[PDB]
């Protein structure tokens, strides 16, 4: 866990009254799967 | 109605419709079936004109369909080959053109002497696959002036009837259509032409002003479907295509277009029945006339 | 193609093996009692392991294998002309101590 | 001069006087100020360019005097106005969240978050 | 025109309407004539006819004719013969469009389109 | 819409716009790859492909062909099944299911043959 | 036959022109966006950028390149490939974080041995912070960036709106920020945890202006790439063209001939 | 000059223009107009060439323009058709290679025997459409030695005349050529394919030698071009080749490709002509020349 | 292969098939550019652009034609130059190297030439 996760949780958080727009809640949702390689072999598609 | 090379089945069914629209009372149907002879078949287009003639000099006024001309094509052909007459381009005689500008010219809109007893026509003519670069289409369209151009995918697609207007023209034009209706579709031809040349766009980020064309045209296009074998009045013609060119109809959900079309004309015939006769009498649409409709219009799209 | 399924990657890896399967060396024929087990491996998936550049060499060892140890095997499939449960179970664990040349 | 920066945001990118909650507590930095680096905490902010004010609730970030007397303040997302009723409800549910399940100390800086929103 | 021409001296200009009507019209009679036809339909004696028409029509020392014709290309296949002939013969083409026009261009001419010889 | 009723006609109507839908997006699926193509159209082209291989059906006279056994379902049963497809209540069922066999209570029991 | 295998080609054919002018229109509405928000981004950047500058903050290595999971966006794909592969000659024995996988696929190719971290799920979004974040935390947890006290990152530079240079540019680990000379001109607590915050907030802020480069170089050679494209296909267009009206003519006069010799018989 | 199948307008502006540079006196014109008769047409070339027999059997030489022989292509077709003798491959008669290749053989250069006749064939083919595939220009390409295919593209990207040498071979060509036009000359052809090759594979990475090759290549078909009815002297024409070869036009800027070749020749004449009558008597370059134009050339690029 | 060496005809095959792959490859390379082929693809289009410039042999009668002195190869030479143009042995090349010359020496020689 890292300072910037803690910023991350807070913008998160600032996205949360209800006078919200739809870029606002797209920069807060993202989908992603880090797949965490190894030396060719991989550890699976894990969500990030 | 001039039936040529049809089933004789087919024509009964033709005669059946007819009989059940009641009809047949200033129908006449000059029949060559497809088990009739060439020369019959020759003839028969022909002979259908010669019937018309009486009706046109009568100064009375008339249509005939020439239904259809491609297989008027074949008779010929068989004809000419058979008397050994010299083959010609895709082995259609080489006068077919000669026969087939005979037959469309006799078509006529009569000088004011003559009392002007129209005889219009509308021949048909069945494309083997599209190719309006065979020969006996090639000559036709030539001597027509105008086409509908009905288009397959379209069909398939929904729209029926199925007319590709991309492909269909009328050189015609503003000499016919009511003085009304001309007004309410000169706004309907062009967003027409933008929705042809936005139809590209289906894909990602789609402009306002493209998604604005894209909502009127497809609303548009629904609207311009129609239900074969029921057809509808000229007061009836005007309120729809007000509606469209108002963008009346963009708000209204795809599904309901339908139920819209149906429910706006009988809210139309409750509301003011007046108006839509008023319409119809006049013919040409009076700014007063297009007012009171245009609350009309708004008042049946808030429900 | 933007994108390409994992699903037809193993069509795909498996469709291109069955084509060099396919491939049968001019004025040479072969017998359909060897053609029985080579088939067999291909649909039975053993050869889509087995890298696409070597699987004639593969054919070529795999009848010489079966020719050596499963003669026995390769004179029932002439003999009888059709596999029963057991001749295919056989026939499968051959194919499968083969997968490893 | 201040530059008050965000990836989506521009807000402040002259400004007189400013007022940031940080890591040393509160700050307010005042025309020439020493040259710092301060990660702001999660705020609530007040920048102020003659008397008038313009208030902003702030994701936290960092701070820097620049010697140049450009106060880069970068932080992720802002007004005041638009983050603050709804909210408090479901920071609720978070602290509740926080008993169940990293996760706990995300939970927690939501409910640092609701002090925060409580403070607006 | 040629009574113009050479017996009023004048210089006239003579239209004519679709030169693949004409040309059309001189196919079908070959084939009447029972003549074997030619390359995609059109006359044997094809460029001999139109070499008539289109050699009757020139500045003489009297006066000169002076002709458009109208090329309706059909398929708008400028490799087909009917059009291939008109070509030869043809000094300049003057190339109207709808696209121009829809400018709000009048004349209809499309410039660029358009192609002389006589402009040298 | 008369002679086969209202419900039959617009039934077909619903499959053939689905299936003139496919086709024509087959095209775009081909060189841009379904992806950017609309969850509406996910939607449409998943019970297209359904659709597609939910007219398979056996013959028994292909039992020389296929050896399967054939199947033969009574025309109003065929309407009511197919209406089912359109409404998209076996939506979850794998393409496969729908696959050479029968009416929809096949495809459902295939469905839980394949799940074995 | 010959004319109507000419004439579906030549259907095919318009097919991908007129596909190739949609994608082409659309990729030029996406890079509108794509490039305002690189603009704001670039801007923060800067912000942080300054303080690194004046700062001047100097410096196994890392390597993290990217390059989106979608392809058909021109060269930035192989042009970064290559670019990557020249700083891998500078250290055999790198770390190579790839993020998205068509950069993945032809760095696992030259060494398939470097391939540690892998991220999917990038190129379907225009960059966000929260991806940026959840990344950075990741690369800090999982990879332990800092123990590795090179850390190096590969974007694509939208240098012209018609150009694109790979780039890179070196992100500055707490090592090098504690030992900077002139970070003793600015001034915090030595209580403060700023050296380990400071790095993790500028792997972050730099990396998320780095995919941003990255996106919109890539938006901007897709639009590039299908214009390209509508191009060629135009050119194929008339190729085919003529062959179908010389193709159609063929036909037309080989019939006829055949017609012929039977009525003269 | 043979003129067939040609607007009998359009050749009198041709003698005309031939009587303007004087040139009728020293050549004749036959013509066989479009108007004129198809079986005239027919015998039009075998006549012609007929002429150009009386001058080649005197020993002396001569050169015979067939301008057009597609058009006795449509000619010979009329005539067999008429004689309805079975229509061959695209309506052109099956002995159509026939009629071509006995007219084409009928030219050529004689031996000392006969007194070194020569009678210098330029059969000009109107490639219909631009099929280069064509049955009748296929037919005779195989006849002709050598092709000097013109290219529509440069015509109107530029070049009046627009000269391609793609597609434009000559079997023999290079020994009938003075020594010098050898020498200057050498390898450009080559060269010009280079320039082919690279500007094919141009529109992507450019190395600098490529690079060097574009300029030079660019710059010298800038330098190929030339306007009707300006002709250039044979010892004129071998500077010129030798300063783009000995690659000075990489010294020139393309913009002033132009002013470089005029003004260049103008330097030669005024520096020293003495070079260019060598060129003109030698014909062939000796040490010296080459030096002295490498010397001159270099001389006219400072200034 | 009896006929002609087994090797031969396996050089033989591998060219015809690498320009085989060339061939169909010329759509997608006209369609789209070079680097949106496979990376696979890529080099066997290199290879096959090779070796269809190593084909081109001057001749001694078209000699004075080309400009270049004409080349004749021994087949036992030709078979050398063929395997290890297959096996890329001296492919890093030009193309233009392979261009109007004759065996694989003339082709390492001509790569001097123009290296320089």
């Amino acid at each position: 866990i890292s300072y910037a996760a803690y910023l991350n949780v807070a913008a998160q958080a600032i996205r949360s009254t209800e006078l919200q727009t739809a870029s606002v809640l797209n920069r807060s949702q993202t989908d992603a799967f880090y797949t965490q390689y190894k030396n060719a072999s991989e550890p699976t598609p894990i969500t990030k | 109605y001039v039936a040529v090379g049809q089933k004789r089945s087919t024509v009964a069914q033709l005669v059946q419709t007819l009989e059940q629209h009641d009809a047949m009372k200033y129908s006449i149907i000059v029949a060559a079936t497809a088990s009739e002879a060439a020369p019959l078949q020759y003839l028969a287009p022909f002979t259908a004109a010669s019937i018309g003639e009486w009706f046109r000099d009568n100064g009375k006024h008339a249509l005939i369909v020439y239904d259809d001309l491609s297989k008027q094509a074949v008779a010929y052909r068989q004809l000419s080959l058979l008397l050994r007459r010299p083959p010609g381009r895709e082995a259609y005689p080489g006068d077919v053109f000669y026969l087939h500008s005979r037959l469309l010219e006799r078509a006529a809109k009569l000088s004011e002497k003559e009392g002007s007893g129209s005889l219009t026509a509308l021949p048909v003519i069945e494309t083997q696959g599209g190719d309006v670069s065979a020969y006996i289409p090639t000559n036709v369209i030539s001597i027509t002036d105008g086409q509908i151009f009905l288009e397959a995918e379209l069909f398939y697609k929904g729209i029926r009837p199925a007319i590709n207007v991309g492909l269909s023209v009328s050189r015609v034009g503003s000499a016919a259509q009511v003085k009304a209706l001309k007004q309410v579709a000169g706004s309907l031809k062009l967003f027409l032409a933008q929705y042809r040349e936005v139809a590209a766009f289906a894909q990602s980020d789609l402009d306002a002003s493209t998604k604005q064309t894209l909502v009127r045209g497809e609303r548009l296009t629904q609207l311009l479907k129609q239900n074969q074998y029921s057809p509808l009045a000229t007061e009836e013609q005007v309120p729809l295509i007000y509606a469209g060119v108002n963008g009346h109809l963009d708000g209204i959900e795809l599904s309901r277009i339908g139920e819209f079309e149906s429910s706006f004309l009988s809210y139309l015939k409750s509301n003011h029945n007046e108006l839509l006769t008023e319409i119809r009498e006049k013919g040409e649409l009076s700014k007063e006339l297009l007012a009171s409709l245009k609350s009309a219009t708004e008042s049946f799209v808030a429900t | 193609g933007s994108d390409l399924d994992a699903s037809t990657k193993q069509t795909l890896v498996r469709g291109e093996r069955l084509t060099q399967l396919l491939k049968q060396n001019q004025y040479s024929p072969l017998a359909t009692e060897e053609q029985v087990p080579l088939i067999y491996a291909g649909v039975n998936g053993h050869l889509d392991g087995i890298e696409l550049s070597r699987i004639g060499e593969f054919e070529s060892s795999f009848l010489s294998y079966l020719k050596s140890n499963h003669n026995e095997l390769l004179t029932e499939i002439r003999e009888k002309g059709e596999l029963s449960k057991e001749l295919l179970a056989s026939l499968k664990s051959a194919t499968e101590s083969f997968v490893a040349t | 001069k201040l530059q008050f920066a965000l990836p989506h945001e521009t807000l402040y990118s002259e400004v007189t006087q400013v007022n940031l909650p940080a890591k040393s507590g509160r700050i307010g930095v005042l025309a020439n100020h020493v040259p710092t680096v301060e990660q702001l905490l999660p705020g609530v902010v007040e920048v102020m360019e003659g008397s008038n004010s313009k208030k902003f609730f702030i994701s936290g970030g960092f701070a820097t005097v620049q010697p140049d007397s450009q106060l880069c303040v970068t932080a992720i997302e802002a007004p005041l106005e638009s983050f603050s009723e709804n909210i408090k409800n479901l920071l609720a549910e978070a602290k509740k969240n926080v008993s169940s399940s990293r996760e706990a100390a995300e939970a927690a800086i939501q409910v640092e978050v609701l002090e925060n929103l409580q403070s607006v | 025109a040629e009574y113009f021409r050479d017996e009023e001296g004048q210089d006239v200009l003579l239209f004519i309407d679709n030169i693949f009507r004409f040309t059309q019209a001189g196919s079908e009679v070959s084939a009447l004539l029972g003549r074997i036809p030619s390359a995609v339909g059109y006359q044997p004696t094809l460029a001999t006819d139109m070499g008539l028409l289109q050699e009757r029509i020139t500045t003489t020392k009297k006066g000169s004719v002076t002709s458009v014709q109208a090329v309706y290309v059909p398929a708008d296949d400028l490799t087909d013969p009917a059009p291939a002939t008109t070509f030869a013969h043809l000094d300049a083409t003057t190339v109207l469009s709808r696209g121009i026009s829809e400018l709000g261009i009048y004349p209809a001419v499309d410039p660029l389109d358009s192609k002389s010889r006589l402009l040298d | 819409a008369a002679v086969v009723g209202q419900e039959h006609y617009d039934v077909a109507s619903k499959v053939q716009e689905t299936l003139q839908t496919y086709k024509s997006l087959q095209d775009i699926i081909a060189i841009l790859g379904m992806d950017e193509l609309s969850e509406q159209d996910k939607l449409t082209v998943e019970r297209a492909r359904k659709i597609q291989r939910f007219l398979s059906q056996p013959f028994a006279v292909a039992e020389v062909f296929t050896g399967i056994p054939g199947k033969l379902v009574r025309l109003k049963d065929t309407v009511a099944s197919f209406k089912a497809v359109l409404e998209g209540k076996y939506d979850n069922i794998p393409e496969h299911a729908f696959y050479m066999v029968g009416g929809i209570e096949d495809v459902v029991a295939k469905a839980e043959k394949l799940a074995a | 036959a010959t004319l109507k295998e000419v004439e579906m080609r030549l259907k095919s054919i318009k097919n991908i022109e007129k596909i190739t002018k949609t994608m082409k229109i659309v990729a030029s509405t996406r890079l509108s966006k794509a490039e305002k928000a690189k603009i704001s981004a670039k801007k923060m950047d800067e912000a942080e950028q300054l303080f690194y500058k004046n700062a001047e903050t100097k410096n196994k290595e890392l390597i993290v390149a990217i390059t989106s999971d979608k392809g058909l966006c021109g060269s930035i794909h192989s042009q970064l490939a290559k670019a990557v592969r020249r700083h891998l000659n500078d250290q055999p024995n790198a770390d190579i974080v790839t993020i998205g996988d068509k950069i993945k696929m032809q760095l696992l190719r030259t060494h398939p041995n470097n391939i540690k971290l892998s991220i999917n799920g990038i190129g379907k979004d225009a960059p966000t912070f929260q991806e940026s974040a959840l990344i950075a935390d990741k690369l800090l947890s999982v990879m332990k960036a800092g123990t590795y006290p090179k850390i190096s990152i590969f974007y694509n530079d939208p240098v012209s709106s018609l150009s694109f240079e790979p780039s890179e540019k070196p992100i500055f680990n707490a090592k090098t920020i504690e030992q900077s000379p002139s970070f003793g001109k600015f001034e915090i607590d030595t209580d403060a945890n700023v050296p380990r915050d400071l790095f993790e907030y500028t792997l972050a802020n730099q990396m998320l202006t780095a995919m941003a480069q990255g996106y919109a170089a890539e938006i901007s050679a897709r639009r590039n790439a299908m214009d390209n494209a509508s191009k060629n296909a135009g050119d194929m267009i008339n190729r085919y063209s003529i062959l179908y009206n010389r193709t159609r003519q063929a036909v037309i006069t080989n019939e006829l001939v055949d017609i012929i010799t039977g009525a003269s018989s």
